[PDB]
């Protein structure tokens, strides 16, 4: 039984992603105060995803969830270049976290359905991800809106449980 | 091909005419003393480091994000509304979800009040229901004891004073009105303070003339001195019709499958009685649910929001 942590900046699309995995309505998703839990079957695994509020003010609560995390899924708004640096910094601090040591991380380059959307190529080395050697990692272009590319990320997650 | 941004403009009036964005992301940044009018539907809009601007955003499928903005006046509709590091924003809002502020002060909210001929279709293209508007419903992530980082605009606020109609060539080709009675989004009080503690629930069922009926009813109730608190648009299943309508559910069961219902919350002393009278005169042959009395109306409204909160919840 697999423990998934869903993090990333406010507005990146964490909850929209969570509800797509559970295959549910996505048009009434409100910003998250607190957090959301959902079980999802994929590939033969029972996945418990923790969808945590991601705005600046509540990020200090992230820590209280690191415990027993099997997989970190980290979501980025690909179509918000202005915050690339801010998410750049949150990700780098997560991977420094002792309680998350060795934990496989999947990065979702989300919102590729969009125009300004920077490709997985540019974001990856924009955050110099290739200098992660603490753990296994992957970048998946996706759109939590249409659900496209999501399954491909989840397949990698299962591969690495 | 980013002619989908306004970047670093000063002292200008610019905008977008219908069909010119067609559901793409739009980006505003580094604009001072500008008047910006986006008369088309958007995927999402971020507004960064803007000072003393006037902004209109046509329907937004996703979120509208204000960051580091000061003295802006806006009318916008969107799926999510987010504000960070902003001062003195005045907003006429239509929002699917809870509006959110963080690290901000003096943010003022009013109900979206705008019309043009292309707008209704834009809402549709944005996937935004004109009846699902929680504009007064702010959550503040950084409250500050003893004061309030946000408030409501006065009801007597006239839209022209905050978001003037455009007078430039480009922009008056789009036929705009800021009158309450022509607004695409019906004007709701939300959480404005009320004098009366009498509410009334009306549920109309899917059909070609329902939207028109909601408006005509709204107008009849406002004409008689009552107030529209809230609207809701949601699928009613049989179970849900039983919770709300109770032993009047049988009568409405046939109708639930044509599509979403439209709920209206009315407010005022005599609201139920007067609502009954109007429905009886003006909608013969059209089946609607109207609360039976003052005594049951409150119950009615709660049960409706209950079931609908869960359908729209997580
Ligand atoms: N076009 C588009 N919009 C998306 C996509 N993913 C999410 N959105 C939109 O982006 C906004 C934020 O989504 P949300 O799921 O609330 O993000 P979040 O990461 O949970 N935010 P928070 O940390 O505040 O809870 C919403 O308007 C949502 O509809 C995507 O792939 N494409
Ligand atoms: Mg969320």
């Amino acid at each position: 039984e697999v423990r998934i942590l869903l993090l990333g900046l406010d507005n990146a699309g964490k909850t929209t992603l969570l509800k797509q995995l559970a295959s549910e309505d996505i048009s009434h998703i409100t910003p998250t105060q607190g957090f959301n839990i959902k079980s999802v079957q994929s590939q033969g695994f029972k996945l418990n995803v923790w969808d945590i509020g991601g705005l600046r003010k509540i990020r200090p609560y992230w820590r209280s969830y690191f415990e027993n995390t099997d997989i970190l899924i980290y979501v980025i708004d690909s179509a918000d270049r202005k915050r690339f640096e801010e998410t750049g910094q949150e990700l780098t601090e997560l991977l420094e976290e002792e309680k998350l040591s060795c934990v496989p991380v999947l990065i979702f380059a989300n919102k590729q359905d969009l125009l300004t959307a920077a490709p997985a190529s540019e974001i990856a080395e924009g955050l110099n991800l290739h200098t992660i050697r603490d753990r296994v990692w992957q970048i998946q272009s996706c759109s939590a809106l249409t659900g496209e590319g999501v399954q491909d990320g989840m397949n990698w997650v299962c591969k690495n449980v | 091909p980013k002619d989908y941004m306004f970047s670093g403009l000063k002292d200008e009036t610019v905008g977008r005419l219908p069909g010119t964005v067609a559901g793409q992301q739009f980006l505003i940044q580094d604009c001072e003393n500008c008047n910006i009018y986006i008369f088309d539907h958007s995927a999402t809009v971020t507004i960064d480091d803007c000072t003393n601007c006037i902004i209109f955003l046509g329907p937004v499928k996703g979120s509208v994000f204000f960051r580091n903005c000061r003295d802006c006046k806006c009318t916008l509709a969107c799926q999510q509304f987010r504000v960070r590091d902003c001062r003195k924003l005045e907003v006429f809002l239509c929002c699917a979800t809870q509006p959110i502020i963080e690290s901000s002060s003096n943010i003022k909210f009013g109900c979206f009040q705008w019309y043009y001929p292309e707008l209704a279709f834009q809402f549709k293209d944005a996937g935004l229901s004109i009846f699902n508007n929680t504009w007064s419903n702010i959550h503040d992530f950084t409250p500050v004891s003893g004061e309030l980082n946000w408030s409501l605009l006065p009801e007597d606020a006239v839209v022209q004073d905050y978001v003037p109609i455009p007078t430039t060539e480009e922009l008056k080709a789009v036929r705009v009105s800021t009158e309450a009675n022509r607004s695409i989004v019906p004007i709701s009080r939300g959480q404005r303070q009320k004098s009366s503690d009498e509410s009334c629930l009306v549920v109309l069922f899917a059909g070609d003339y329902t939207i028109a009926n909601a408006r005509k009813l709204i107008d009849e109730m406002v004409g008689k001195g009552f107030f529209l608190v809230q609207t809701k648009e949601v699928s009613m299943k049989a179970e849900d019709a039983q919770r709300v309508f109770r032993e009047k559910a049988p009568d409405f069961l046939p109708l639930l499958n044509k599509g979403p219902v439209i709920a209206l919350e009315f407010n005022g002393d005599g609201a139920v009685e007067v609502c009954q009278l109007i429905v009886n005169e003006i909608f013969n042959g059209t089946k609607m649910f109207v609360s039976e009395s003052k005594e049951t109306a409150s119950g009615d409204v709660d049960s409706f929001y209950n079931f609908a909160d869960i359908q729209m919840g997580i």
